[PDB]
């Protein structure tokens, strides 16, 4: 269970952006600050930084 | 890939 604390608004068309309060499915953690998250709503990819999310 | 800058601070 990972919650997006701060909204992530990168400046690239690859990593997706999210808002605060949106849950994200962490795919790979305890490895690189940037993990690959997947949304269960639209069912798409979305790389989210680690300093913007935290286990709840 | 530096981490994203913190919000206004």
């Amino acid at each position: 269970t990972f919650v997006a604390l701060y909204d992530y608004e990168s400046r690239t068309e690859t990593d997706l952006s999210f808002k605060k309060g949106e849950r994200l499915q962490i795919v790979n953690n305890t490895e690189g600050d940037w993990w690959l998250a997947h949304s269960l709503t639209t069912g798409q990819t979305g790389y989210i930084p680690s300093n913007y999310v935290a286990p709840s | 890939r530096a981490l994203p800058p913190l919000p206004r601070y």
